RNA sequence: AGUAGUAACAAGAGGCCUCUCUGCU
């Protein structure tokens, strides 16, 4: 017999094939004979001729006048100032510094050695309440500070915390709802479905600008020291080693790298404690190790933290972290920044001969395993910076025929230091250097880590098309648009209460004003 | 997550699976205050567990084995290294 | 002096610094709760764009079906599913008559690959909806349970080995009057106790044999699991993805193979191209289109996106496509290549988990499942959910699943839709007017170049392309598309400006310990950096920083810092002792406390082979010991093969090749 | 409370009681 394959359909699949034809046919064989036999030529023109003229793109030519500012409700002075909702303090932190020889040690031990040196802040027992949150309990929060500062300073190895009434209040014990069978839920009339709580609508606060100002500058200490690689042999390794040794030499002493390492070490120890001890409340200190320009290692203690009951089965179950952090910033200077915090005044320090007041910011806070797991990997904030740096170098290498890293950084008799536009003092422009631009890029990556949720994702993805349209207007490519109100309304539903998204909208408006003003010249 | 699982395993005291023989009898039960391996029996396979400090104990003070002719086995990467070195 | 980051764009072009508009250092958004609301929304949106079509009732399943093909033309810029049949037939006929011999060659290649492959191809994929237990499973266990339950009803095609008898078993199982299967059930067995009650009601696992009817087997065969899309960057609000069963994978594989064989010989398809070939594809396309412009004429370029793209394509249009393509083919392959559109035109969405109703004063909560969704009055849901349920109600079947005729619902035909887009791009002109269009199409993304005498004729050609794609069910997003002159565009988030190509929207992966063992993770991490540097175009200094970040994470995870460092621990004591005892210290491994030597040129070499001629004889004796008690028994997976979640590393079986409990 | 953002966690399963060591030159 002939050696042909067999695939013969049943009855049910033939009926499902018979009822799967477009409109105008009866069975499958009529449709198959229609496609095989008849000729379709010339039908697209008739179908376009009988279609309505209201189906179109309606294209409009883009001008510099059709670009209104995005998000006009952030200048509205009846909305509240957007609060500070990051996990840890960034530009307001105060590390109690204790000089060591550089040996690593347990966190509990580090805090105990840092508090015995600064023994006037540890022995403070009578508080001075400066600021209180709306729903906080200042007596319970002060008793939790005393319980942490006594449990970190005893003469054992454990940092377990007893479940007292204030630790049960602060860690939120006994607040989940009990599940019931679905028959009792259906038969009961007072069991509705909860309306969702949408995020708020806040206006621009001035503290994000000072966060961007202060985390770009150079400090005196450095907490970043990446490990080694091999020697350099091939010339690609020479070019890469030159760009590395200039980028790291510019990024090392900035405040942002100190804040990045503080976040890395804290989320590491928090994840370790949440997986190791699910049932206990454990004291977790906020610490770091830092080094000045002579090689002297310091241990910085930034605060203490209480971890709740971490029985986190799914990846989005929340554990409660209560944070007590030292600072020197007066919380009554900028009152609209701290409604989430309870501040006490716990003492004084000598920075160089003068007294600085020392405040304690206390806050109930929370996190899930995905944010703690992505917290240990905040050193990716270097990579996205460094990669971006090379995209600014190689475009300069679209001009000449050698590695222009030294030319962009120092130059020679041919080149010059490429001044960048860095910011706006008093209204006029201000030009910085390449290292200052690298630190602004690194702080932008870091604040994408710190202040990043779905609002930042949606806002970035919907304003990138607007940035490409403005690039098209700068080049005089002459862009045409089809529905600009849709692009703008897709942008402006992402600006609710993220501080970085509101400040990005403000900065976008300022830069678009500069670009319009420089178009007329 | 296998990254965090390997992290929390290396935090644990005995995460490894030491096979039997006389070599698992050469490794002690402790060393300078570091308990290298435990000493117990299992339900089905009758085994023990050990630390990674025991692996470094093997690499520091373990017995010398025979490696007269190791380079004849994995010579692909040794040709890679021979191309790299010149 | 107020620092502004956007001022970076005053001295740098925006394409060169576009990677700061990718926030890839923050957390990708996850979805706590149920994806029942998002699935109900996707069902409503699918049935909303096609409600003006023919609505009827299936005489197989009883679900309410909706057919929009050859329906009325649109009258607004709202999305449409009314694809005319003669327009798709004319687009495919022009596509065949411009590339002669293409369709017959693609059909012959697809049949001569069908007559080769075996059922293990149905394991090299993704999760699979399991009809036995009504849940997602891996592909191997889903195929295994389907085979061992087909054996009870005398369906022995899979015992032969091929794919054609297995698909014959699939299309013959739909005619069984009763289907019996192995369902794992923890049916209780009563055990005594010494307590006040004396019984311990426990759940002992076993295997029982249950059976359903023919209609229930059909509705479980046509079913489609739904969930929420986790960790998707670039959108504010979440969305649902689907997942099909195992009764459909063997046909989807052949249809995808046929459309890939068409797309490989298409000169305007940016998929499945990959690497620096993509940057060459953009540059070649712009060069070929600027090599055809009229003198004194303008060449524009539309950078575009597709709105509701996999919700408005129909499976009946795909049935007509595969009936046209496989035309000069034998009858059995013409019936084989027309079964995946049949099973996709009758698909049934499963609605997920349900809705959690709470009582705030008594502090109680419960979860209403999908069958009992309409068992409570509708004024106990919130307004968004209440309008959703009022609009869902005519399509809900009483088993908790909702009918879903139109739409592709996630995209399983990511190549046949690409063929439809290229068929739309190949028309080039309507009514002898003075323009010509061309361009690239990548599944959902597309880029359209238009050459004409001025820019008014360019806009008229763009309008004709929009109105032409309305006739195919290809909806072009008017809010996410813009149009400029040639030399500045974007395709699959590869940006093109003045010949320069900026390749991005690839998040750099977790340069950290994978978790297999020490030598395995070192080899996997260095191969990750080398593959990123070859394919993704990662720079030299970026790759050296990635080496250093991986070395820091590696030394933290396995507690194996350098011997001349001040780090302390239970392992660093013996590590510092080893550093004290060693004469030649550069031969030590990273995990023994030695230094790092990896640079850009030796990422392909194993660590042991890289350092072998530098070790002390004692250290290589203890390291490369023959009877070392840490390895155990050998197998291929413990030597070379492990996944990245696949690669093949080179691990010399020394004492850093242990394994856990 | 808090995290979070269109919907969930703020322990669960059982007979007052049980089960689910952590050092970033």
């Amino acid at each position: 017999v002939e050696k042909g394959i067999d695939f013969k359909l049943g009855q049910t699949i033939s009926r499902l094939r018979d009822i799967s034809v477009p409109a105008g046919f009866s069975n499958f064989e009529g449709m198959r004979s229609y496609i095989d036999n008849i000729d379709p030529k010339g039908a697209i023109e008739r179908n376009l001729a009988r279609m309505s003229p209201l189906v179109s793109v309606t294209p409009k030519k883009l001008t510099w006048e059709d670009l209104r500012p995005i998000g006009p409700h952030i200048y509205n002075h009846e909305l509240p100032e957007v609060p500070y909702n990051a996990f840890l303090l960034m530009s307001d932190e105060l590390g109690l510094a204790n000089m060591t020889e550089g040996k690593s040690k347990k966190p509990k031990t580090l805090a105990k050695e840092c508090l015995e040196k600064y023994s006037t802040l540890r022995d403070q027992t009578d508080p001075i309440l400066i600021m209180k949150s709306e729903k906080a309990n200042e007596n319970f929060l002060w008793k939790l500070w005393r319980d942490c500062v006594n449990t970190i300073s005893n003469e054992e190895m454990s940092n377990e915390l007893q479940k007292t009434n204030y630790a049960k209040w602060a860690t939120g014990d006994g607040l989940t709802y009990q599940k019931i069978m679905k028959e009792v839920a259906i038969d009961d009339e007072t069991m509705c479905q909860e309306e969702p709580k949408i995020p708020n609508k806040c206006r621009v606060a001035a503290w994000v600008q000072t966060e961007m100002n202060l985390l770009s500058t150079l400090t005196s200490k450095r907490a970043l020291d990446l490990p080694e690689i091999g020697p350099d042999v091939a010339p690609v390794e020479h070019v890469g080693s030159e760009r590395r040794k200039y980028f790291v030499n510019e990024i090392n002493y900035c405040k942002a790298s100190t804040v990045m390492m503080k976040y890395v070490l804290f989320h590491t120890s928090l994840l370790n404690e949440s997986n190791a001890s699910m049932g206990k409340y454990k004291v977790i200190p906020i610490t770091n190790r830092v080094v000045n320009e002579k090689g002297e290692s310091f241990d910085m203690l930034y605060g203490l933290a209480v971890k709740g009951q971490s029985h986190l089965r799914g990846d989005t179950d929340v554990v409660t972290v209560v944070t007590f952090e030292f600072s020197s910033t007066d919380p009554r200077v900028d009152s609209g920044k701290w409604p989430k915090y309870t501040v006490f005044r716990i003492g004084s320090l000598f920075v160089s001969g003068r007294e600085k007041s020392v405040y304690l910011y206390c806050r109930v806070n929370g996190t899930n395993k995905i944010q703690m797991k992505w917290g240990m990997e905040a050193r990716r904030c270097l990579l996205q910076s460094m990669q971006q740096m090379e995209a600014i170098v190689e475009q300069e290498s679209s001009i000449q025929g050698y590695d222009m890293t030294k030319a962009c950084f120092k130059g020679d008799r041919v080149n010059s230091p490429k001044t960048f536009s860095i910011g706006t003092q008093e209204g006029k422009l201000v030009k910085g250097s390449f290292g200052k631009a690298l630190r602004v890029i690194f702080t932008k990556c870091l604040m994408h880590y710190v202040f990043g949720n779905a609002q930042l994702e949606g806002f970035s993805a919907e304003s990138r098309r607007l940035l490409l349209l403005i690039q098209a207007l700068k080049d005089r490519k002459g862009p045409w648009v089809f529905d600009l109100e849709g692009m703008y309304s897709g942008i402006e539903e992402c600006i609710s209460n993220n501080p970085w998204v509101i400040q990005s909208a403000y900065w976008f408006n300022e830069w678009l004003g500069f670009e319009k003003e420089g178009s007329k010249v | 997550n296998p990254s965090l699982r390997m992290k929390w395993a290396m935090c644990s005291n005995f995460p490894l699976a030491l096979t039997k023989g006389d070599m698992a009898n050469r490794i002690p039960l402790e060393y300078k205050g570091i308990q290298l391996k435990t000493n117990a029996e299992d339900i089905g396979t009758k085994g023990q567990m050990c630390s990674i400090a025991a692996v470094t104990w093997w690499n520091t003070y373990g017995p010398i084995g025979d490696t007269e002719g190791f380079e004849r086995v994995y010579e692909s990467f040794f040709l890679r290294k021979m191309r790299l070195d010149n | 002096m107020n620092i502004n980051p956007y001022f970076l764009f005053i001295d740098v072009p925006i394409q060169a610094a576009i990677s700061t508009t990718f926030p890839y250092t923050g957390v990708p958004p996850y979805s706590h709760g149920t994806g029942t609301g998002y699935t109900i929304d996707t069902v409503i949106r699918t049935h909303e764009y096609s409600n003006k079509g023919k609505q009827y009732i299936s005489d197989v399943t009883g679900c309410t079906m909706v057919d929009p093909t050859n329906g009325p033309l649109p009258e607004d810029n709202e999305p449409s599913a009314y694809a005319q049949l003669d327009c798709v037939l004319e687009a495919l006929d022009r596509m065949d008559e411009e590339h002669p011999g293409l369709f017959q060659a693609a059909s012959q290649n697809a049949m001569e690959t069908l007559m080769v492959t075996t059922v293990d191809k149905l394991t090299q994929g993704r999760q699979t909806f399991d009809w036995t237990v009504c849940r997602n499973q891996p592909a191997a266990t889903a195929l295994n349970t389907t085979i061992t339950s087909f054996r009870l009803n005398d369906l022995n095609g899979a015992d032969k080995g091929g794919l054609i008898p297995f698909c014959q078993d699939i299309i013959d199982s739909l005619d069984r009057p009763e289907m019996t299967f192995f369902s794992v059930k923890n049916i209780k067995k009563k055990l005594p106790a010494k307590n006040r009650k004396g019984f311990l009601i426990k759940r002992i696992p076993m295997k029982v044999k249950d059976k359903i009817t023919k209609v229930e087997y059909i509705k479980r065969a046509l079913s489609l699991n739904t969930m929420t899309k986790d960790a998707e960057r670039g959108k504010l609000k979440r969305r649902a993805i689907a997942t099909a069963g195992i009764q459909i994978r063997g046909f989807v594989l052949v249809v995808e193979n046929l459309a890939k064989n068409i797309c490989e010989n298409l000169e305007q398809s940016g998929l499945p191209v990959g690497g620096n070939e993509k940057k060459a594809k953009l540059s070649n396309a712009v060069a070929k289109m600027l090599s055809n412009c009229p003198p004194g004429g303008i060449s524009m370029t539309v950078t575009g996106d597709n709105t509701k793209w996999n919700e408005c394509l129909n499976p009946r249009i795909f049935l007509a496509m595969t009936e046209r393509i496989t035309r000069d083919s034998p009858i059995w392959f013409r019936d084989f290549c027309s079964i995946a559109p049949v099973l996709f035109s009758n698909k049934i969405a499963r609605l997920g988990k349900g809705f959690m109703i709470t009582s705030k004063t008594k502090r109680l909560k419960a979860q209403i499942p999908c069958p009992d969704l309409f068992s409570i009055p509708l004024e106990r849901y919130n307004e968004e959910t209440r309008a959703k349920l009022k609009k869902l109600k005519p399509f809900f079947n009483e088993e908790g699943t909702a009918s879903l005729s139109p739409g592709m619902m996630m995209g399983m035909f990511n190549m046949l839709s690409t063929v439809l887009g290229v068929a739309a791009l190949g028309i080039k002109n309507i009514g002898n007017k003075e323009y010509l269009w061309d361009g690239l199409q990548s599944s959902d993304d597309f880029a359209l170049f238009v050459n004409a005498k001025d820019e008014e004729t360019c806009m008229e050609g763009i309008n004709d392309f929009y109105r032409t794609c309305k006739l195919l069910g290809i909806n072009m997003s008017k809010k996410k598309s813009y149009c400029n002159e040639t030399g500045m565009f974007e395709f699959t988030s590869m940006f093109y400006r003045d010949g320069f190509v900026s390749n991005f929207a690839m998040e750099l992966p977790s340069f950290g310990v994978a978790g297999v063992n020490e030598s395995a993770d070192m080899a996997i991490g260095m191969t990750i950096i080398k593959n990123n540097m070859i394919n993704n175009g990662m720079g030299p200094a970026t790759a050296q920083t990635a080496i250093q970040l991986f070395i820091a994470d590696y030394r933290y995870t396995y507690k194996c810092h350098r011997g001349d460092s001040k780090v302390e621990g239970k392992r660093m004591k013996i590590i510092k002792e080893l550093w004290e005892n060693t004469k030649g210290r550069d031969g030590l491994l990273v995990a023994d406390g030695g230094p790092n030597i990896y640079n850009l040129r030796n990422l392909h070499i194993p660590e042991i082979v890289l350092k072998y001629n530098l070790m002390d004889p004692e250290y290589k004796g203890r390291l490369l010991h023959p009877q070392n008690p840490f390895v155990g028994h050998l197998s291929i997976e413990g030597i070379k093969e492990a996944d990245i979640t696949k690669m093949d590393y080179d691990a010399v079986s020394g004492t850093h090749s242990w394994r856990t409990k």
